[PDB]
């Protein structure tokens, strides 16, 4: 069970990357923001694995 | 080797396993479409010793005899499916269902997954797919020269092209429902499988007998609340080394047993 | 060979007796609809040797004469009935009981069996079943374009469908109460059944002369009192400490003896 | 339990494993009796409470019955002799083995991926071996008090 | 000399065995792809004497007769051939299986042997060989100045080069599945050897078949679960203390025979 | 002296490396143009005991034998060769890298 | 205590969303604001259930 | 000596076990097989439902 | 004692290098043509238990 | 077992080698009937429940 | 190795051993750890020379 939340701690750890990305960009002619999507990792149904 | 050891060690285990669900839970706290998952215990084995009931002399019965117990296993993890709360991140391609319905997706081997997500992308040769790449069915194609792209409230998939007054259907989008929703087996990636459980697939069109609606410029967030999985854990935690504290008692009873 | 290592064993069976119960219990405490065990304990038989009350002398008799006992045995587990708190788990489905009734299923064998949880899920030909698979009874069933159920404090399941502003009523859900609730045979899978000890099922709407009431998306957590347990764990391995002390004991005395 | 020989034995220990060519076998290698041939194409094995053996392969959203647990009941369960490696042969005592479906007939039912542990309890035993070794030591004691009151009749 | 210390040797023999299967499982908790063992024991030989079943009378049977056992033995060690848990290394060399499948590589004797880790290296010559430096198969080679390198679901690999719009494909990773995971013969360095228990190498892609899926960036962990091997801990060391508690009271009772 | 003492040492051994490269890789966080170090593991030898796939009877054979194992081995450090973040210093000689080179 | 407490925690938490939906619509013609009700759980009239 | 048979919520009542109670009980005699057998000092061997 | 505990050391002090550093470059901010430091570290000796 | 004058006898002692020529024999070197060769490139030999 | 018979050879005789005895005992020159001790007369070796 420490993978599981060692993988939730990337993925707001790559969301906050990305936040951090678009407000650096706030004033730059030509920026298009960025956004994360996440998607789980099922097995096998009855178990996670992040 | 005691019987007490083999409950404590169902014990931890059951709580290892609460405290799995609860931190997949948390892990997956922004993935939209997501259903969070809780797991049900039950009772294992109950050793009959003297049978409750049993008739001790010829008029007496005895009232709930000696019902030694094993510990515990858990049935299953079932989804919460419930609503998740809209989300209004305004693009095109993205839609939110608002009932109870599921998206077909054809699945590269040739059957089909269903899911709930609805960020979708177009591919290189125009087609309407998951972000995971995979196909929807059955089948929006969206030509190259395409100003606008309009998802109505029943899946009317239009687009306009240029300096034309009228937009131009090309599609239709369906959404599957089912009788057990629970009993679908997920397979990852935000998908979900046919399983007998989940009875059969029930295509509808969004708005009739029982499909929900499509909202377009909407994404549908997780279930998952925090504040619950927090406390949660607190007392997940507690009921861990309660249990192996029963652990460490066995162990010290069994150490002087032998050394006697 | 010796009185008193038999005793003491006794005593050491019935301390682990307790250990296991306290660990059983310990073991389920996330279970829903659990009932928490405590064993009860009877001193063995009495050797008479001298009979109390016989003649001391012509004119006097014995006042509370020479009675050697042997050690203990436990009686039966007898479970607590209690109320457990209500879990609000925000679910269509589950189903918690305020009062002192319970459900029945039918086993797969034709019988028909009680339990108390009420974690219900739907089978893939609609009818309500619990997380095992058994099927509750009266038999309950649910039509395929459900949007909401409801299930009201006297035991109505209704179903809402679309575009009808009344609620479709589709089954009943009863209680059954026995004279004596502790007699039942646990089979696990938090399952009980009749036996002659504890009475006949008097079937009873839920509300009704001792039903209880049903609440929606309440779940009955088990009642198991934990700071309770670890205080009697602590006895229970003082107790077991001891016994093994006089096991201890009589070995060293009967060593003398094969030294003479 | 099918013996290499074509006798039929009987064990409770429920650990099994797939052997080359599909079939289960106890951990000896020794095939359950009834058949239950597991293909190549199987993701998950389910052995439900009565026994039934289920497959699931890819593609298919129902599961394919393969093969059924059939229980075997004595009437007299402790006559039976123990041939060694987990496995229990019937005798006189212990005759007519009734095949029946788990939970029918009074057989037991199934629980898959749990297997059934020793029933030893341990402070029995080692109470058992106190009363023993004292046991053998008041009985030595009794062969050389014998030993002593021979020696000294033959003595004289 | 004693039949009680060869019984109570084979037990501490057994003994010794799980602790050692339990080391084995813990010292390998961060090795990618390793499956813990299990031992499995049975009963030794069983001294007849008295017949179970013989005629005691003309009319009666001798029920349960005098059967000795000897001591217990361990039956084979099986491996838990499950799904580990993904563990993101952002490593584009990295690959991870979803399902049931082997990466099949070539020993330098030019057999071939099967690992499930994914920990990948490019040589000098570029062709895909694992951290131990042996070459997969097929030799997926590199062309000389790739950029990135994309494995996708389905076993594709593909290298982007430089002012080329599209990827070209050098190479197929495939995967072997086995009738039997377990009987595959380990022989360290995370490799596999085939075995008559294990079936025959049944080569297919990754999708199809039941072989799984590959994911690119991530490793499969372990599947070790700690809390099971410390309670096992606790269950060896404490038989290894009873068992050695009954091979010093076979040697009191030895030297009580030699004093006489 | 015992196996599972060997095998528990090798643990040890393998786990004291694995925080000599986190160690390592903590204490190179200001320098620049510094790769990361990541160590894998593997299983070392089989004790073999009974064969897996040995031919027990004349027809059956014995699955997955008693293959007792030794501990664990790292056979590798391998560094991650990823674009670090860029800083502005605002120096005429500072000189960064944009893609996979080096200078010699 | 960790299961009436729970409950006042979760109907403290649904009483501030009512709150802050009718924060939220504040300019919505047509709206009506929310209020939450809440019940006491008792059981035998020793045992308070939250 | 009742027996629980499967489905049925009573047992069923297979036999009794009847005691037999002697007058001068230390004049039996023993056969060996953990057996005694009536002797003229200790006859009458008199059958009884147990706890009578 | 251990190899992590050195090299965990190291790398304290040079992080206290560098603090010392800022905190000059800071403490000089008044002083009329002042050239601010900066530190520059390197990796230390790489032991070879396999060679590559 | 056979005997260095060529009758057969019996053993029950289990203790068995191979000498320099393959071939099983017992601790005191007499050679076990039927004659069973071990080759040299063995890497484990098993001895199955029947003889194998 | 011994001819047990006429035509066979004793497998592995009987050697009964003494006990043991320490061989060497061996250095282990490999390169420890550095360590800075801000000292401009510390010395320190990177590869595998020695100070005479």
């Amino acid at each position: 069970s420490f993978s599981q939340a060692v993988s939730g701690l990337n993925a707001a750890a790559t969301n906050l990357d990305v936040i951090g990305n678009n407000i650096a960009n706030s004033a730059t002619y030509g920026f298009k923001s960025g956004t994360a999507s996440f998607a789980d990792m099922f097995a096998g149904s009855k178990v996670g694995l992040g | 080797m005691i019987s007490s050891l083999w409950i404590a060690k169902t014990g931890l285990d059951a709580q290892q396993t609460n405290m799995d669900v609860i931190a997949n839970n948390l892990a997956n706290v922004s993935t939209n479409g997501f259903k969070r998952q809780r797991a049900v215990f039950e009772d294992l084995l109950y050793q009959t010793i003297r049978q409750p009931g049993a008739q001790s002399s010829e008029q007496t019965t005895l009232p709930s005899g000696l019902q030694i117990g094993t510990g515990v296993r858990p049935v299953a993890t079932e989804r919460l499916h419930s609503q998740g709360n809209l989300s209004q991140t305004n693009n095109s391609k993205d839609v939110a269902i608002k009932g109870q319905g599921f998206f077909q997706v054809m699945l590269p081997d040739g059957t089909s997954a269903y899911t709930r997500d609805g960020s979708f992308q177009v591919d290189q040769n125009g087609q309407l797919v998951t972000a995971g790449g995979f196909q929807v069915q059955p089948a929006i194609t969206i030509p190259a020269n395409a100003l606008s792209i309009t998802i109505g409230r029943d899946g009317v998939v239009s687009v306009t092209q240029q300096g034309q007054a009228a937009p131009v259907q090309v599609g239709q989008l369906n959404l599957t429902t089912f009788m057990n929703d629970t009993g679908l087996e997920s397979i990852g990636e935000n998908l979900y499988i046919e399983t007998q459980s989940s009875g059969a697939p029930n295509e509808s069109t969004p708005g009739l007998n029982g499909a929900g609606l499509l909202y377009q410029g909407y994404v549908e967030t997780s279930n998952v609340n925090v504040a619950e999985e927090l406390v949660n854990m607190i007392q997940v935690q507690r009921a861990y080394e309660i249990n192996s504290k029963a652990v460490s008692t066995t162990d010290q009873m069994l150490q002087k047993l032998t050394q006697l």
